[PDB]
RNA sequence: GGUGAAAUUCUUGGAUUUAUGAAAGACGAACAACUGCGAAAGCAUUUGCCAAGGAUGUUUUCAUUAAUCAAGAACGAAAGUUGGGGGCUCGAAGACGAUCAGAUACCGUCCUAGUCUCAACCAUAAACGAUGCCGACCAGGGAUCGGCGGAUGUUGCUUAUAGGACUCCGCCGGCACCUUAUGAGAAAUCAAAGUCUUUGGGUUCCGGGGGGAGUAUGGUCGCAAGGCUGAAACUUAAAGGAAUUGA
RNA sequence: CCGACUUUGUGAAAUGA
C-alpha cells in the first residue's frame, strides 16, 4: 500500500540528499524530506512593543526580527503540531 | 571592588560625522599592570549609525581598534566592519540567488585586508517568472567583475579616503553601473572589511586621522 | 519594597488551565490608565472588577 | 552613558551580562539560577525579571544608565531560538527603569557545524 | 634487575624514576604512561 | 527488525560450524 | 552543565559567562527548489589547469556500422579489514549516573575503534520509481531546466544597435506535475503499470503455496567478516495482496 | 634532584621594610 506518490519527499532526478538535524532531537532526515519553516519573529510580542519603545535611547528605532530557518523532522513535526495528519482526500493538495 | 576601576574616553578618528563614541574603563596604573599600556588593544564594537547621526546606515557595525591612549583619553583607529546579523538575514531570500566574492587588498600605508562583497539577483517589473535565478555562469562572470571593481577601487592611499568610501557605499552603487549588463544585482554591499595584518604604530601616522 | 497595586479586569480572554479552574483576563491599571497588563485570575470573576495584584511583571501570555 | 548587556538567555538558564563597550571588564553578572531554588525554576521567565531588577539596581549604583542588549541563544550547534527568559528579561530591564540602545540577537550561527550531538536517530524521550 | 626466578618475569614495577642510579635506570625510562596508545595520546 | 536479527543470529551460528569444522580438520 | 526531574561532571587551584589572539581538524548553513549534473553509487565555498559529456544548431561526413546481451570486464554508499598521516566534533565497545520489578536499553556524563586523507582490499543496501533496455502509436494543460528560432518595449547596462535582464509565441530534449476515462487492473492506483482470451515488435534476467533456507554441503573469489553458486529430509493448509464495516 | 654561601661585576623599575 503505497501513501504517497512523491514518497513523502520531493527528490526527483537525484539518487542522494544531504542530510541535515532536527532542531528539536537532532534525528537525521534528508534536507528535502525535512518539515522545513523560515519562521520570522518579533524579539518580544505585542505586550512587551511600546514599553520598548518607550526606552529605546534614540527616537525612531525599529525592533530586529529573529530570522532564523528551522528545520524539524516528521517525528517532531507531528509531535508539535507543526503538521497534522490529512484526510485521505485533503493530504493530496500542496497550498 | 569597582573603586579602583577609572573610566577613560573613547574617541573615533576624524573622518567620522560624530566622535567620543564612549567610555571604557581600566585598572588605575600600578607598575607591572601599568594601565596604559596594559589594556593598549580594546577592539570596540560601535554601529555607524551613532558615528554618523543617521538610521538609514543602522546597519554596518564598525569595529574600532585602540592603538594609543593620551591623558585620561584613548585613541582609536578604524579596525573592520560587518553587518549587524539582522541586516544580512533579511537581504536573503527564497526563490533568488546569493552573490559573494572576497579579496585581499593591500593599500598603499601597507595594510594588509580582505573584502568580502555581496549582491543579489533583482526581479525585473512585469515579471510573472516565479524565481530569479541566474545560470551559473553568469554567477561567475559577475564575481570575477566584482574582485576586479574592488581591486581597481582599492589601491588607494590610505584607510582614510578607503572609508570616505565604504561610508557612502561607494563600492556598492559602482558596482551595479558596471555590472548590470549580465544581472541589475539589487542590494550590493560589501558585507565585511576584515584587516588581516596591520603594520606598525606610528604615532605620526595616527595622528592626522584622529585629532 | 513592592507596593500591591490594583487593576481593573477589562475583558475576559479566557478560561484556561489543565483543568479549566483558571480565568485568563486582561487587567487594566488604574494608577496609569494606559497599562494593559494580561494576567491569571483563580475564582469568578466578571468584567469591570477590580483586582489586587501583589507583583505586575508577571504576566500570561495568550493560552498559559 | 552605556554599557552592553550579553543577555545569554538559553534553555535551561538565563544568563545577564553587563560589560563595558569593550567588553574586556564585567560590570555585573546575574544569573537566572543565582536567585532561585529550583533547578527547573532557573530557566522559568520570572528568574529572567528579578535577575534583570537586580543588574538594573546595580548599574544604577555605579552609573550607566542606557545599555546596548545582545540577545544570545546557545548558539553553535544547537537551537538558534533564544529560550524562555529572553523576552522576559528584555521586559524587565526595560519597565525596570533604564534606557535600552540598540537590539540585536548576536546567536552564533556556523557556516556549517560539526557533528552535532544525538546520534543518528537523535534524542528519542 | 629483572633478572632470574622460577618464572620469567619482571617481578617489579617495570617504570622506573627518573633520577635511579645508573645500573637501575633499565626498563621503561620516566614513563608518563603505558599500554597501547589510544586516542589523543595517540597523537 | 525480527528478519534482521535472525540473518544475524544464522552469521553467528555459521562462523561458529566453521569454527568447529576447523577443529574438525 | 543536564533534564519532566536529578546526579555522575566542572567549580573560589576562579567553572559557566565577556572580549582579543593563536593552533588543529572536520563541515561547507542561509541562497537550496516537487531544481541541475551523473551509468548507478553519488555530486554544493573560490579560482586555475586537465581531460571528458548530454542537449541544441547545422544544405558537414561515413552508410547499416544497429538492439539486448550466457562467458568476461569497469564503477559500486555506509559499515568493514591491513598500513602510514590526523585525532576538532560525534561515537558502536566499555565505564559510570538516573529510570525500572529488573534496564545489559530509551535519558545524561566520560569514551576506544571509528568518523577525515592516502595506499590496498571487500562487493553488499528499502543500491527504490520496490517499475530492466531499445522502439511505435495513443489526451489535455500550464509550469520549469538546457539550446535554438520568431516578435515590440524598457533598461539604473550599452560610443548607438546587437547582445545581457524581463514579456509573448513555437520547436526539440530533460525531471516532473495537475484533470479525465474512451483504457487497464484484484484494487490502491497508472497517461504510461495503456494499445492482452479481438492474446506475437525485439531482447535479457527471473518466480511456481508457506516454511526449512539463502541453511547443509561441494565449488570458487576474499587476509577476515564475508560474497557468488546452492539443495534435500521433514513440517504445513494456509502464508500473503488490495480494499470495506467495526473495534 | 634541591637550597644557601662562592666565582659574582654593572643599573632599572615594581612591591616590602
Ligand atoms: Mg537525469
Ligand atoms: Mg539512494
Ligand atoms: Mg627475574
Ligand atoms: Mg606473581
Ligand atoms: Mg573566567
Ligand atoms: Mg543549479
Ligand atoms: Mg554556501
Ligand atoms: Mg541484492
Ligand atoms: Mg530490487
Ligand atoms: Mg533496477
Ligand atoms: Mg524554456
Ligand atoms: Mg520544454
Ligand atoms: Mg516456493
Ligand atoms: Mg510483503
Ligand atoms: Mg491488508
Ligand atoms: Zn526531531
Amino acid at each position: 500500500t503505497f501513501k504517497r506518490r512523491n514518497g513523502g519527499r520531493n527528490k526527483h532526478g537525484r539518487g542522494h540528499v544531504k542530510y541535515i538535524r532536527c532542531s528539536n532531537c537532532a534525528k537525521c532526515c534528508p534536507k528535502d524530506k525535512a518539515i522545513k519553516r523560515f519562521l520570522v519573529r518579533n524579539i518580544v510580542e505585542q505586550a512587551a512593543v511600546r514599553d520598548v519603545q518607550e526606552a529605546c535611547v534614540h527616537d525612531g528605532y525599529v525592533l530586529p526580527k529573529l530570522y532564523a530557518k528551522v528545520h524539524h523532522c516528521v517525528s517532531c513535526a507531528i509531535h508539535a503540531h507543526i503538521v497534522r495528519v490529512r484526510s485521505r482526500e485533503n493530504r493530496r493538495n500542496r497550498e | 571592588p569597582f573603586t579602583k576601576k577609572q573610566w577613560y574616553d573613547i574617541k573615533a578618528p576624524l573622518l567620522f560625522t560624530s566622535r567620543n563614541v564612549g567610555k571604557t574603563l581600566v585598572s588605575r596604573t600600578q607598575g607591572t599592570k601599568i594601565a596604559s599600556e596594559g589594556l593598549k588593544h580594546r577592539v570596540f564594537e560601535v554601529s555607524l549609525a551613532d558615528l554618523q547621526n543617521d538610521e538609514d546606515q543602522a546597519y554596518r557595525k564598525i569595529r574600532l581598534r585602540a592603538e594609543d591612549v593620551q591623558g585620561m583619553n584613548v585613541l582609536t583607529n578604524f579596525w573592520g566592519m560587518d553587518f549587524t546579523t539582522d541586516k544580512l538575514r533579511s537581504l536573503v531570500r527564497k526563490w533568488q540567488t546569493l552573490i559573494e566574492a572576497h579579496v585581499d587588498v593591500k593599500t598603499t600605508d601597507n595594510y594588509m585586508l580582505r573584502m568580502f562583497a555581496i549582491g543579489f539577483t533583482k526581479r525585473r517589473p512585469n515579471q510573472v517568472k516565479r524565481t530569479c535565478y541566474a545560470q551559473a555562469s553568469q554567477i561567475r562572470q559577475i564575481r570575477r567583475k566584482m574582485v576586479e571593481i574592488m581591486v581597481n577601487q582599492a589601491a588607494s592611499c590610505d584607510l582614510k579616503e578607503l572609508v570616505n568610501k565604504f561610508i557612502p557605499e561607494v563600492i556598492g552603487k559602482e558596482i551595479e553601473k558596471a555590472t548590470s549588463s549580465i544581472f541589475p544585482l539589487q542590494n550590493v554591499y560589501v558585507r565585511k572589511v576584515k584587516i588581516l595584518k596591520a603594520p606598525k604604530f606610528d604615532l605620526g601616522k595616527l595622528m592626522e586621522v584622529h585629532g | 519594597d513592592t507596593q500591591v497595586k490594583l487593576a481593573v479586569v477589562v475583558k475576559v480572554m479566557g478560561r484556561t488551565g489543565s483543568r479549566g479552574q483558571v480565568t485568563q483576563v486582561r487587567v487594566k491599571f488604574l494608577d496609569d490608565q494606559n497599562r494593559l497588563i494580561m494576567r491569571n485570575v483563580k475564582g469568578p470573576v466578571r468584567e469591570g472588577d477590580i483586582l489586587t495584584l501583589l507583583e505586575s511583571e508577571r504576566e500570561a501570555r495568550r493560552l498559559r | 552613558v552605556f554599557g552592553v548587556a550579553h543577555i545569554f538567555a538559553s534553555f535551561n538558564d538565563t544568563f545577564i551580562h553587563v560589560t563595558d563597550l569593550s567588553g574586556r571588564e564585567t560590570l555585573v553578572r546575574i544569573t537566572g539560577g543565582m536567585k532561585v531554588k529550583a533547578d527547573r525554576d532557573e530557566s522559568s521567565p520570572y528568574a529572567a525579571m528579578l535577575a534583570s531588577q537586580d543588574v538594573a539596581t546595580r548599574c544604577k549604583e555605579l552609573g550607566i544608565t542606557a545599555l546596548h542588549i545582545k540577545l544570545r541563544a546557545t548558539g553553535g550547534n544547537k537551537t538558534k531560538t533564544p529560550g524562555p527568559g529572553a523576552q522576559s528579561a528584555l521586559r524587565a530591564l526595560a519597565r525596570s527603569g533604564m534606557k535600552i540602545g540598540r537590539i540585536e540577537d548576536v546567536t552564533p550561527v556556523p557556516t556549517d557545524s560539526t557533528r552535532r550531538k544525538g546520534g543518528r536517530r537523535g534524542r528519542r524521550l | 634487575p629483572h633478572g632470574g626466578g622460577n618464572h620469567q618475569h619482571i617481578g617489579h614495577a617495570s617504570t622506573v624514576r627518573r633520577d635511579a642510579p645508573p645500573g637501575q635506570k633499565v626498563g621503561l625510562i620516566a614513563a608518563r604512561r603505558t599500554g597501547r596508545l589510544r586516542g589523543q595520546a595517540a597523537a | 527488525m525480527r528478519a534482521k536479527w535472525k540473518k544475524k543470529r544464522m552469521r553467528r551460528l555459521k562462523r561458529k560450524r566453521r569454527k568447529m569444522r576447523q577443529r574438525s580438520k
